[PDB]
């Protein structure tokens, strides 16, 4: 009967599913396990490049808390 | 190579405009003109300018080069086409090797043979694009600006729809 | 719903607004040592580099005034290697 | 036309005319011409035969150029100054691309041909707005840029505009054209003593403004549009053959009426700054365009052209029509120089 | 004015419902109480740095720390 | 000065010669017209964001506003008079010479 | 024209705060509490002077204010700052209000400690 | 850059299915043929109505382009000002579509 | 014609976007904002022809602010003398010009 | 890594748009009384693949262009235009995170006209390229609506940021205060892409003139606008619950009401007969529009009557 539509639909929304999965699962990974940094404006960039700065490694998401100073 | 992207740019730029300004026909011309705003669009888009750019997608070839193309596929359906063509990018291409030999050259003014990223300022604008809030100026400051804008307009309105009346 | 929800979404923008603000003069401390920095090392490169050519002025201000000048995305990144001009220049103009 | 529509469109055209005047802003320079010409061009269209839409294609391609060139010299000016300020501009380049984009509007030579065109084109009383009211926003500007323009340019363009506008119509015998080349001659008058006292300039523009709204409204008077016509008014209306007699040998110079005042007040001007040779040459030059009004004036005035059978049922109707401020401005263009120092009102 | 509208309203709802609404929003800021804040909140929202002033001597109005009492605070935005 | 600027001059001038040798089309002639207002658009952009020139960042969406409403205005006269002679050719336009 | 003064690289060192943005941003409300004064004579300075040359011995106040401010909180509070600057080192867009069970830990301690 | 390398993925793509669906079934043989429309040979009849309810786009498309920075004029201080322009451009967008139609511009296109 | 409406009647209706010195939205200062105000400060009220010719320092150096051409052929100089003596091999960039050595803050 | 997410961005794009054929042509089944495809495939899984490789192997229609470079263009600029339309979309976090993804797609899809006027003209009949006149002028007439409606919703967002419309609507669903601007942008939406029941290249259309490649390349960059314009609508009225630890749970609920909007269109091209062009016309110029800008009037004084003002940031 009417369920009869509902693999076309269910195939469809895996190949909807996968892009969001995807990029989520992507900038987690490529970013030390957490989200990409945004920065809309240029407070946020400088900010993010000064942890690029910072952090010794080229890396932004490379965080440095209390440790790094004494 | 790219850092000088926004020359590489503005060469494709003069190239589309040499291409569609030798005037094979209105179609064509019409056809060179779009990618001659895509590319000066990305010139636009390089310097940090992302909504005078979307302006030109959304407005320039978004509303007039459609009504262009409009009026000009329902109203009309060389050698001298390609000798400006390579007259055009013969002029062009000199030029272009004078400045990488040169690194300086003056064709009205003088002109450096730099890239042009070297004419930047390093710091931050906070939590702002500052062309976005010159723009969000055009309510709060811009009255006068506003009123002869949409004054023009309405009577642009009302002029097309004399002169199209025919009678 | 809108109301209330807009109200509170401009509390927590005061609420950034204001951790920014209280960043910004150690952020103003290290940018105007990051660009003395650069224009010093600028200037040690200058003297090591333009000792073969007549008549220059190592430091010479093209300015005529004394007060301090904004220094230039070239007058910072001059000498330096292409993928840090790069990194500078288009930055944030490429960033996603 | 809906004439209250037309009395909007008219005003959109004299308020773009006085946004170019009174504005700092070289922005709003460029939008009260934009305005100006978006408003002018169903003016020209008010009767919708071929010949106005012909001429309105020809003047909205001239001014549509000289405004793209009058944004790249504003856009020249903001790289040398940084600034928007309508004063004296800071670039040889932009005086030159600013003084060209003002001579195509002013319909001045080498930029000129477009005048006779769209004056022959259009009727009589959009002609009579494109060559009174429109040459008011371009003077403007030239009066308030004179400390950068080229002096040899616009030399060279005033004594090319008086040459053309003389040399050119001797040929004619339609009345508009007579008028635009009048007009091409009374703009290189115009911005020739420009540099000199600009007191003089708008003096000139007076007069000139006077002599065409009264040949125009002669000309709508009568609806005469050659000079045949023109001379076939004598039976019509004797009065206004001597009205366009007097006005026509005004517009060419003639001592002692008020279109020499112009003319002797610029020679005044320009032999205190040592320029002896120029102003002979442009007083040279009017000599042809007093010839052409001497020819038109035996056509209509102090002759009489034979007549038809049909001219004697139009002297039994009187003329119908708005005469606006017509014997005022005929008393006004033709017996003002012995009020000649009233030009310092304009200081 | 009963009659008309009733009319209007039956043959083209679409008009009257804009006209309705372009109504309500011309005329509306001008009588809604919040219309106050909608200012307060837009000039309490800090975009650039609070540029300190040199104390002369006599400002008893301007304070020396943030957590000082004078000076003008948001309490009115805290409550609502 | 910059040399992007030059070339966004020189692409202006190119558009204006192809602007004043007229080939048949009236609606090349208009092209050639918004290709000047397009490097209008482009070069002004390039110098109100390189000053940070703030004010001056609505001046180019009235430049565009206004030069897009000359623009529709020449395609009405294109079209009257494309509806006079059936083309939008150049050379019939020649009734104004006498 | 003139030569212009620049100041020697042994004038510009000074112990740097190598820490993260959202390390700082974690500890902004109370940074911008104590550390206030030296802060403020050094954007009074910045503005005033119109020039970073004279204003470096501030900026070495500022950075040193700053350093005693970490310091301060790594003697006593180490633990909830850290958790409360990973969560906001998480998101994106580094969002305050992701994160308020961390802030009324951190702050409770703070709070208590100092 | 990372936009560009997408948008050049997304062109890349395109042009390679287009020049895939071009040229694959050029590959079959099949045959020749003569291969010799409501209007037979008729020249386009220019409409007046199209070009009408174009520019009538284009003009309203230009309002727009002046309505567009209202979300970031919001933020402004000076918010009466602003109120006031902003009503002022959206009833002049009004008044542009109430003169297209009592004046009879939107006729056989409504 | 300069007819002055705006000084006449009191309104400011394009004094606002004439100058990158005016009051900008938030405060946001132009790359040239100390050049032209002391470029306008001195010009101001002195009239253009004195303007030209008393004033002309700071148009220069608001000129080479706005333009950058005295600054780019410097550089351009510089970067030729090192690019030369890179090539005849007479000269080694440092760590802090090739990328090796830790930005500062 | 990252040409890894655009390879999986823009493949299952288009195998989305291949099994939307089979979901239109089963739901337009049972809608209709009958079944949909189930014999090419197990449950039809199998039919837009048989259905392609039919669709591969025609012989080319092969026509003689006015342009050959407009017909070889017009295909590529509406997959390109297709393709780059899924780019800022926020799904949970959007590719090419932008600050002006809204302007973005706003003005590339007002680009993507030219493909309907480029591959109009290019055909040889006068009757394809009028009825190519008449899509385009109707497409473009939408677009007015679109930019309206868009921009007063986004006067309850703030900027034109695209992320930033989850986190406007984690109180409540954006249909709520705007429900006449959602139901209008909802059928303008269906009036761009040339949907039913606005279809009137069924009636000549401007594609028929292609090969049947080619037909097929405008046939899935079509869907793909379809499935995008869906997407659009869902993320900008009904954005879901957001977890930033567990982001499949907004993916989910992002796609379960995409799926459902979707087979709304489905479900409304297979339920009302085809507008005449003036009565579309009609229903743009003298019923959408004033509603349009009298709701732009009530939400650009709404947030200044509620003080209300979204932040900027
Ligand atoms: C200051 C600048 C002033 C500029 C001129 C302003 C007035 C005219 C503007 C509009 C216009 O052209 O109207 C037609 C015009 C008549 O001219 P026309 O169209 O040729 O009429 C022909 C027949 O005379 C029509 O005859 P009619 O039978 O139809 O009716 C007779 C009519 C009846 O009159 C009335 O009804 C007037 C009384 C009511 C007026 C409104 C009151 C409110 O009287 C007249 O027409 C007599 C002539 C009126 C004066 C015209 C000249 C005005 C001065 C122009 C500038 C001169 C500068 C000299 C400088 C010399 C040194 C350089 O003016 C009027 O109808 C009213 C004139 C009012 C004069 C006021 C003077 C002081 C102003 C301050
Ligand atoms: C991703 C979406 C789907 C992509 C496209 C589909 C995938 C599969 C593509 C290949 C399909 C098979 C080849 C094309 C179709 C052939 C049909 C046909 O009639 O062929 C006869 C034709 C011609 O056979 P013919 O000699 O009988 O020609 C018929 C015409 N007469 C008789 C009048 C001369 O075969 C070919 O042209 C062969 C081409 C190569 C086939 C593949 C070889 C092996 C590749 C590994
Ligand atoms: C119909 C027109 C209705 C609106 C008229 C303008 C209302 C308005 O906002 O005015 C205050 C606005 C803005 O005032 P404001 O108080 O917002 O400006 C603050 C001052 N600045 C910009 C320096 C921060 O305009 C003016 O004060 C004067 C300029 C325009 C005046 C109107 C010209 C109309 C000409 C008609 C012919
Ligand atoms: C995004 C989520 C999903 C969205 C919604 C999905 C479901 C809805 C869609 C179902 C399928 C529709 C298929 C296409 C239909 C096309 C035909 C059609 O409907 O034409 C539109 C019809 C056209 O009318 P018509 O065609 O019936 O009649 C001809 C028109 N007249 C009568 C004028 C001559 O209606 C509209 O244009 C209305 C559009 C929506 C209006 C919403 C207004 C809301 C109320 C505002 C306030 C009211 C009170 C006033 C103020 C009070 C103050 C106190
Ligand atoms: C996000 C999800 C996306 C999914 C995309 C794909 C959706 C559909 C997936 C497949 C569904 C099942 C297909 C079953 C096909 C028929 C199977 C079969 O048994 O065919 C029999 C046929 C003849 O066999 P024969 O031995 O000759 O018969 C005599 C037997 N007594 O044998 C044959 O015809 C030869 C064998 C044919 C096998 C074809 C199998 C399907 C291939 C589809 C391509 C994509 C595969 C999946 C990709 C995504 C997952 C990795
Ligand atoms: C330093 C200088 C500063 C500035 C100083 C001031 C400069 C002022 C310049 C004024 C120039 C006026 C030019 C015309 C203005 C518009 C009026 C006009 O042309 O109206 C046309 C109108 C058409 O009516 P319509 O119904 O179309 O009939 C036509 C046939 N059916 O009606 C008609 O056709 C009616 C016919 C008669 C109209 C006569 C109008 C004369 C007005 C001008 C008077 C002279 C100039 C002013 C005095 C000198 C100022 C310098
Ligand atoms: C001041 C507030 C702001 C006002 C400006 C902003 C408006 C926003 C909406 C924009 C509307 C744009 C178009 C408006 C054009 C109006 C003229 C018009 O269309 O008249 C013709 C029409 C008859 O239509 P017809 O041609 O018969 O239709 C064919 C299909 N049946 O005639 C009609 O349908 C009659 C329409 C007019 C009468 C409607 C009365 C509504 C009253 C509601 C309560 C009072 C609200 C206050 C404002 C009233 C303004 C008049
Ligand atoms: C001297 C300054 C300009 C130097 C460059 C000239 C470009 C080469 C063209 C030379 C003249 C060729 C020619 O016949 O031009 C006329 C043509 C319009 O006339 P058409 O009807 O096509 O041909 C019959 C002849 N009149 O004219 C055209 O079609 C001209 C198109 C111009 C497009 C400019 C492209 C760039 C040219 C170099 C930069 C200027
Ligand atoms: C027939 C011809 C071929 C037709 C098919 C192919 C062309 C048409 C389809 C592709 C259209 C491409 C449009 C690309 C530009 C869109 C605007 C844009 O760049 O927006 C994204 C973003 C703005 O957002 P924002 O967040 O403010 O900026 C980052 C700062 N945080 O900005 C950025 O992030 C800046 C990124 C760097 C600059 C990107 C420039 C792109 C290259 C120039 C245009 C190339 C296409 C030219 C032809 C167009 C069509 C004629």
């Amino acid at each position: 009967m009417w369920f009869e539509v509902l693999p076309g639909i269910a195939v469809m929304g895996v190949c909807l599913f996968i892009p969001g999965m995807a990029t989520a699962r992507i900038h987690r990974f490529s970013n030390g396990g957490r989200e990409k940094r945004v920065a809309h404006y240029s407070y946020q960039w400088y900010l993010m490049e000064r942890d690029r700065r910072v952090s010794g490694v080229n890396r932004y998401y490379v965080s440095k808390g209390l440790e790094n100073i004494d | 190579m790219m850092t000088y992207i926004v020359f590489i740019l503005s060469i494709i730029f003069v190239m589309g405009f040499v291409g569609f300004s030798s005037k094979p026909s209105p179609i064509y011309g019409g056809l060179g003109l779009i990618v001659s705003g895509g590319v000066g669009c990305g010139i636009v888009l390089n310097f940090g300018g992302s909504f005078l750019g979307l302006m030109v997608f959304l407005i320039y070839l978004g509303g007039m080069m459609v009504v262009f193309g409009y009026t000009t596929a329902m109203a009309t359906e060389n050698k001298v086409v390609l000798g400006t063509f390579i007259t055009g990018l013969l002029m062009e291409f000199l030029m272009v090797y004078y400045v990488l030999k040169d690194k300086e050259v003056e064709i009205v003014f003088k002109f450096n043979g730099m890239g042009d990223w070297v004419i930047y300022d390093t710091g931050d604008s906070g939590f702002f694009s500052e062309e976005a809030m010159g723009i969000a100026a055009l309510y709060s400051y811009g009255t006068w600006l506003v009123i002869v804008t949409g004054w023009s307009l309405l009577i642009g309105v009302v002029v097309i729809m004399e002169i199209t009346r025919g009678n | 719903s809108m109301m209330r929800w807009n109200r509170e979404r401009r509390r927590l923008q005061i609420e950034d607004f204001e951790a920014r603000i209280a960043l910004m003069p150690l952020l103003q401390a290290e940018k105007d040592r990051r660009v003395l920095q650069m224009l010093r090392e600028n200037l040690e490169e200058e003297a090591t580099i333009m000792k073969d050519v007549p008549g220059w002025k190592v430091g010479e201000s093209v300015f005529h005034t004394t007060r301090w000048v904004t220094p230039m995305m070239g007058e910072l990144y001059g000498l330096r290697t292409g993928e840090e001009i790069l990194s500078s220049t288009y930055g944030f103009i490429w960033y996603t | 036309m809906n004439p209250i529509i037309l009395i909007i469109i008219l005003m959109t055209v004299m308020l773009g005319t006085i946004i170019v005047m009174i504005s700092t802003h070289w922005l709003l320079i460029w939008i009260g011409f934009e305005m100006n010409m978006l408003a002018i061009i169903p003016i020209m269209m008010k009767k919708h035969n071929p010949r106005a839409t012909e001429a309105s294609t020809k003047y909205f391609l001239t001014q549509s150029t000289a405004s793209m060139l009058l944004m790249m010299a504003i856009i020249i000016n903001l790289m040398f100054s940084g600034q928007w300020t309508v004063m004296k501009l800071f670039n040889p380049m932009a005086s030159m691309l600013m003084t060209m984009a003002l001579a195509m509007k002013l319909g001045m030579a080498p930029f000129h041909f477009w005048v006779p065109e769209v004056t022959q084109g259009i009727p009589l009383s959009s002609g009579l707005i494109l060559l009174t009211w429109q040459k008011l926003a371009p003077m403007s500007v030239l009066y308030q840029i004179l400390p950068s323009i080229n002096l040899d340019l616009i030399l060279t363009l005033s004594i090319l505009s008086i040459t053309i506008g003389g040399w050119g119509g001797l040929n004619q015998t339609q009345l508009r054209k007579i008028m635009a080349y009048s007009s091409i001659a009374h703009m290189g008058w115009m911005t020739a003593v420009l540099l000199y006292n600009p007191t003089m300039t708008l003096l000139n523009l007076i007069i000139y403004i006077i002599m065409t709204s009264t040949m125009f409204t002669l000309f709508m008077a009568n609806s005469t549009t050659t000079t045949l016509s023109l001379s076939h008014t004598w039976n019509k209306a004797p009065i206004m053959t001597i009205l366009v007699l007097i006005t026509l040998l005004s517009m060419g110079g003639l001592p002692p009426l008020s279109g020499f005042m112009p003319k002797w007040m610029i020679i005044q001007e320009m032999t205190k700054n040592d320029s002896i040779i120029l102003p002979t040459l442009m007083a040279i030059t009017a000599l042809l365009n007093l010839y052409f009004y001497m020819r038109l004036t035996y056509s209509t005035a102090l002759t009489m052209f034979p007549s038809t059978n049909n001219m004697k049922m139009k002297w039994q109707f009187p003329t119908t029509k708005r005469m606006t401020l017509l014997p005022t401005m005929t008393v006004l263009s033709t017996m003002l120089l012995p009020l000649t120092p009233i030009l310092s009102i304009l200081e | 004015v009963a009659a008309f509208l009733k009319n209007v309203w039956a043959k083209e709802p679409v008009l009257v419902a804009s006209f309705a609404i372009a109504g309500l929003a011309v005329i509306l800021p001008t009588l809604s109480p919040y219309t106050k804040y909608s200012l307060m909140i837009n000039r309490a929202t800090p975009y650039n740095y609070p540029v300190p002033l040199r104390d002369d001597g006599n400002m008893p109005d301007v304070p020396s720390h943030p957590q000082d009492p004078q000076g003008p605070s948001l309490e009115w935005l805290k409550r609502l | 000065m910059s040399l992007v600027y030059m070339n966004i001059m020189m692409a202006f001038t190119v558009s204006l010669t192809g602007l004043l040798m007229y080939r048949s089309h009236l609606m090349s002639s208009l092209l050639c017209l918004e290709g000047m207002m397009l490097s209008l658009f482009i070069l002004a952009t390039l110098m109100i964001l390189n000053s940070h020139f703030t004010l001056a960042s609505m001046m180019p969406i009235i430049l565009l506003v206004f030069a897009a409403c000359e623009a529709a205005l020449g395609l009405s006269l294109l079209v009257m008079v494309s509806n006079t002679y059936g083309t939008d050719y150049v050379q019939n336009l020649n009734l104004l010479q006498c | 024209p003139g030569i212009v003064e620049l100041p020697s690289l042994e004038d510009l060192k000074v112990q740097e705060v190598k820490v993260s943005s959202s390390v700082l941003k974690a500890a902004a409300h109370h940074y911008g509490a104590q550390c206030d004064k030296p802060n403020k004579e050094f954007m009074l300075c910045r503005w005033e002077e119109k020039d970073p040359r004279r204003c470096l011995e501030e900026g070495k106040l500022v950075n040193q204010c700053a350093l005693e401010f970490f310091r301060q909180i790594k003697r006593h509070c180490a633990e909830p700052f850290t958790e409360y600057w990973t969560c906001i080192d998480y998101s994106g867009l580094q969002l305050f209000r992701r994160c308020r069970k961390e802030q009324a830990q951190f702050d409770k301690c703070v709070l208590d400690k100092l | 850059m990372n936009l560009m390398i997408t948008l050049l993925t997304n062109f890349t793509l395109a042009t390679l299915l287009v020049t895939i669906a071009f040229w694959l079934p050029q590959l079959n043989v099949y045959s020749e043929k003569t291969s010799p429309d409501p209007m037979g040979s008729a020249r386009l009849p220019f409409s007046m109505k199209f070009f009408l309810v174009a520019i009538t786009f284009l003009l309203f498309d230009l309002e727009i382009a002046l309505l567009l920075p209202l979300p970031w004029a919001s933020q402004t201080t000076n918010l009466n000002t602003m109120l006031t322009m902003a009503l002022l451009l959206i009833f002049l967008l009004a008044v542009s579509l109430a003169y297209e139609w009592t004046q009879k511009g939107l006729e056989w296109t409504e | 014609p300069f007819f002055d409406v705006q000084k006449k009647l009191g309104v400011d209706l394009d004094h606002w976007m004439t100058i990158q010195s005016a009051e900008q939205p938030h405060r946001i200062p132009a790359r040239c904002h100390a050049f032209e105000k002391e470029w306008i400060e001195c010009a101001h009220g002195i009239g253009s022809i004195r303007a030209e010719k008393e004033c002309k320092i700071e148009f220069e150096d608001f000129r080479e602010c706005l333009l950058r051409q005295k600054t780019m052929k410097r550089l351009n100089a510089i970067k030729r003398q090192r690019d030369k003596l890179i090539k005849e091999g007479k000269y080694t960039p440092p760590p802090h010009h090739s990328g090796q050595e830790d930005l500062r803050p | 890594m990252f040409m890894i997410n655009v390879l999986t961005l823009i493949i299952p794009i288009l195998l989305a748009v291949a099994f939307l054929t089979l979901v239109e042509r089963k739901v337009l089944g049972y809608m209709q009384f009958r079944k949909g495809p189930n014999v090419v495939g197990p449950y039809g899984l199998l039919q837009p693949i048989a259905d392609a490789i039919k669709l591969f192997i025609k012989e080319p229609l092969r026509p003689a262009t006015s342009s050959i470079s407009m017909f070889i263009l017009a295909p590529i600029l509406a997959l390109t235009l297709a393709l780059t339309m899924w780019i800022p979309l926020p799904m949970p976090y959007p590719l090419i995170n932008m600050n002006l993804g809204v302007l973005f797609m706003l003005a590339m899809s007002s680009l993507a006209v030219y493909s309907i006027l480029w591959s109009g003209w290019a055909s040889n009949s006068k009757y394809a390229l009028i009825g190519a006149l008449r899509a385009v002028a109707q497409t473009i007439s939408y677009e007015v609506t679109l930019a309206i409606i868009l921009l007063s919703v986004l006067l309850m967002n703030g900027s034109f940021t695209l992320s930033t419309l989850i986190i406007t609507q984690e109180q409540v669903w954006l249909i709520f205060p705007a429900w006449p601007l959602a139901m209008m942008w909802f059928i303008s939406t269906l009036a761009e892409t040339n949907r039913a029941p606005f279809d009137l290249t069924e009636g000549s259309g401007f594609n028929v003139e292609y090969a049947a490649g080619p037909f097929a390349l405008f046939f899935m960059a079509e869907y793909a606008n379809i499935i995008m314009m869906n997407i659009f609508t869902t993320t900008l009225f009904l954005g879901a619950f957001h977890n930033p630890y567990m982001p499949e749970l907004y993916t989910i609920n992002f796609t379960i009401k995409s799926l459902l909007l979707s087979i709304t269109f489905l479900w409304i091209r297979a339920s009302y007969p085809r507008f005449r062009y003036d009565q579309l016309m009609h229903l743009l110029w003298k019923n959408f529009l004033p509603l349009t800008l009298a709701l732009c009037m009530w939400h650009v004084s709404l947030p200044i009557l509620l003080s209300s003002i979204p932040p900027q940031t």
